DNA sequence: AGCACGT
DNA sequence: ACGGGCT
């Protein structure tokens, strides 16, 4: 995720 | 068809 | 550690 | 038919 907690996605 | 990690 | 997608 | 991307 995020970052943090890429995206999703990317 | 989707590209969320592969995008086929 | 943290995330499910459709042409 | 297919696996990506940093705080
Ligand atoms: C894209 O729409 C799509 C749907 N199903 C799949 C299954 C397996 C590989 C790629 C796929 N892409
Ligand atoms: C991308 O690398 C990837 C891997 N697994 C998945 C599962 C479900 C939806 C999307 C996905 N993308
Ligand atoms: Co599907
Ligand atoms: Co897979
Ligand atoms: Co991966």
């Amino acid at each position: 995720t995020x970052p943090g907690v890429t995206x999703p996605g990317v | 068809x989707a590209x969320v990690x592969a995008x086929v």
